[PDB]
């Protein structure tokens, strides 16, 4: 039903966002920089995850208020 | 319905307005305080979740393996981000729907011109 | 209401005297010395307007404070000032700041805390009257819709 479409959509979006790692020509110095680059990517993704978690909490508050307003005005 | 008493207040509407204005100011200060505190919290969360690289003393093959390890981690973190994003998206749909619902449930001449017409030259102050 | 009432409080005596002279034209010949839809309609038409009886009733209801169905001089002053704030999204964020236990309502304790934080000398009367001003449905707390009306026109 709805679950296998959500799952295939997730797989599809993550596949499209994935970058190719090609390191086979790099020397030691280039590899150290490549590692720093990947670390920064992880950092930025974690930062975005944190923003979304904070948004989620504000959204739960907003939804609770909306539900109360609806109940009180019915 | 029958007539009833007017609402009466111990304090002037002018006082209430001053208090409301100050109330909005301090709420706005608390909002800025919340944002600053959240920035601090974000810094600390990122210290834990994305700790610094230790590259000193890794040889060539170790560096190749580290790049592969980090790239794999990129995939995992993106998946976790996607999962929270999906919950945020569903909340947006719910917020939009409830906002419409509450909106539905909840669903001349100026004194200046009037004073000039009625009173003519006797209208000065107003 | 509140912002209009405050404007009325700040009218000069001579301004109020001129408004009284206008009020006297409206009420000329009225049984109870008050403006009904009959007197209001007569004057609006004299002024070149053509309101429907529904618009007339609505004009009265907007300022009628004792449910008399008529406008007395005090209600007339409010009508006059009305005839001459923040966004909802902005007020929604500010509401959350009052709502310290996150229950979707501003209670008396939360109002008190906020008022004290202003630095002004806060009397018990300040607190009780603001709550009564905000709480339209007499449950002793200010909900989101009440908060919007409560802060309407506040800078
Ligand atoms: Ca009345
Ligand atoms: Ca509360
Ligand atoms: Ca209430």
């Amino acid at each position: 039903g709805k679950r296998q479409t959500e799952r295939e959509k997730k797989k599809k979006i993550l596949a499209e966002r994935r970058k190719v790692l090609a390191i086979d020509h790099l020397n030691e110095d280039q590899l150290r920089e490549k590692a720093k680059e990947l670390w920064q990517t992880i950092y930025n993704l974690e930062a975005e995850k944190f923003d979304l978690q904070e948004k989620f909490k504000q959204q739960k508050y907003e939804i609770n208020v909306l539900r109360n307003r609806i109940n009180d005005n019915q | 319905t029958e007539p009833h008493a007017k609402k009466k207040s111990k304090i002037s509407a002018s006082r209430k307005l001053q208090l409301k204005t100050l109330l909005l100011q301090i709420a706005k200060q608390e909002l800025e305080r919340e944002a600053e505190e959240r920035r601090g919290e974000k810094g600390r969360a990122l210290s834990t979740r994305a700790q610094p690289l230790e590259l000193a003393g890794l040889g060539f093959a170790e560096l190749q393996d580290l790049a592969r390890q980090l790239h794999a981690r990129v995939d995992k973190v993106d998946e976790e981000r996607y999962d929270i994003e999906a919950k945020v998206t569903k909340n947006i749909t719910e917020i939009a729907d409830l906002t419409q619902k509450i909106f539905d449930l909840r669903g001349r001449i100026s004194a200046d011109a009037m004073m000039q017409a009625l009173l003519g030259a006797r209208a000065k102050e107003s | 209401d509140d912002i209009y009432k405050a404007a009325v409080e700040q009218l000069t005596e001579e301004q109020k005297n001129e408004f009284k002279a206008a009020f006297d034209i409206f009420v000329l010949g009225a049984e109870d010395g008050s403006i009904s839809t009959k007197e209001l309609g007569k004057v609006m038409r004299m002024l070149g307007q053509n309101p429907t009886p529904e618009e007339l009733q609505e004009m009265i209801d907007e300022v009628d404070e004792d449910g008399s169905g008529t406008v007395d001089f005090d209600e007339f002053l409010v009508m006059m000032v009305r005839s001459m704030g923040k966004s909802e999204e902005e007020l929604s964020d500010l509401f959350r700041m009052f709502d310290k236990n996150a229950d979707g309502y501003i209670d008396l304790e939360e109002l008190k805390i906020m008022l004290q934080a202003t630095g002004e000398t806060i009397t018990e009367d300040d607190i009780e009257e603001l709550m009564k001003d905000g709480d339209k449905n007499n449950d002793g707390r200010i909900d989101y819709d009440e908060f919007l009306e409560f802060m309407k026109g506040v800078e």
